[PDB]
């Protein structure tokens, strides 16, 4: 049925740590950046420059994610990143207009064809694999805030990643991981028990897509051109030739 | 020695 009292307030801090990720640009030139008509490579690089630190903002104000040792937050941020993106990616995007949508900024859209600037034989690779990994999951849970920050923090807490060396890491973060799951098996039923078990049974065939996509999506921005004047962080987990 | 990094222990 209906959720108990304690699940209700596991939600609230999730949605207080992901508030961050729709709140007003503050920045002018971020906010100039989303609002051009045309996006290069460099465009691409610096509003991933604004997802990611807000990404870091939510993970930061996590509880949960300070259990974790300091070493092993690095490595749950830096193997999950693009992951992450690419799930903020599908939520915000128009499939009718073949365009990304902020809700931070309206009237402000990216073109799906922007991936025709990106490395020229692996473009076609990866748009191909957003738009599957986009159809395997359903219209009611990428629609539902709650149901995909959970999932976000599903592919966060990954006690399979590169980095993870400390025992306590992985015990905490498989921890974690199960627990988060077991909410959203609970919250699936909540909001909609008609087909719940079976869009639950097909999260984790989803999760296996993220993986494969986010993964060959590292070197999109070789080349593609002079990247230099695009922001630092984003080309910490993107390959560049500058 | 990485944005990443110093955004975490900032
Ligand atoms: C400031 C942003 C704008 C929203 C657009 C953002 C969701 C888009 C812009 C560039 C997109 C990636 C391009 C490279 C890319 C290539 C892939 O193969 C997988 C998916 C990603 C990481 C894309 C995810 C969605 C992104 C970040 C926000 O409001 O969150």
């Amino acid at each position: 049925y209906t959720l108990s009292e304690k699940d209700l307030k596991e939600l609230d801090s999730i949605r207080d740590s992901f508030q961050c990720m729709n709140e007003p640009l503050d920045n002018d030139q971020q906010a100039s950046t989303l609002a051009k008509k045309e996006h290069n490579p460099t465009d691409i690089l610096n509003v991933m420059d604004i997802t990611m630190r807000r990404l870091v903002k939510m993970a930061k104000r996590l509880g949960a994610f300070n259990e974790i040792s300091e070493a092993g937050k690095f490595s749950l941020l830096k193997g999950g990143m693009i992951e992450m993106l690419t799930i903020r990616g599908v939520t915000v995007f128009n499939a009718d207009k073949g365009v990304w949508q902020t809700p931070v900024d309206g009237h402000s859209q990216i073109s799906f064809n922007m991936f025709d600037k990106l490395r020229p034989d692996i473009k076609d690779t990866q748009k191909k694999g957003f738009l599957h990994f986009f159809n395997l999951l359903h219209s009611d849970v990428r629609k539902n805030d709650l149901a995909i920050d959970i999932i976000v923090l599903m592919v966060l807490f990954d006690s399979k990643r590169e980095g993870l060396v400390s025992q306590q890491d992985k015990e905490t973060v498989e921890k974690l991981h199960r627990n988060y799951e077991s909410l959203l098996h609970r919250y699936l039923y909540s909001i909609h028990k008609e087909e719940a078990e079976q869009r639950f049974a097909s999260i984790p065939k989803a999760l296996v897509a993220l993986r494969k996509v986010a993964e060959n999506a590292v070197t999109l921005f070789l080349g593609a051109g002079n990247t230099t004047e695009a922001a630092s962080l984003p080309k910490e987990f993107f390959a560049t030739n500058y | 020695k990485s944005l990443l990094q110093q955004l975490l222990t900032e």
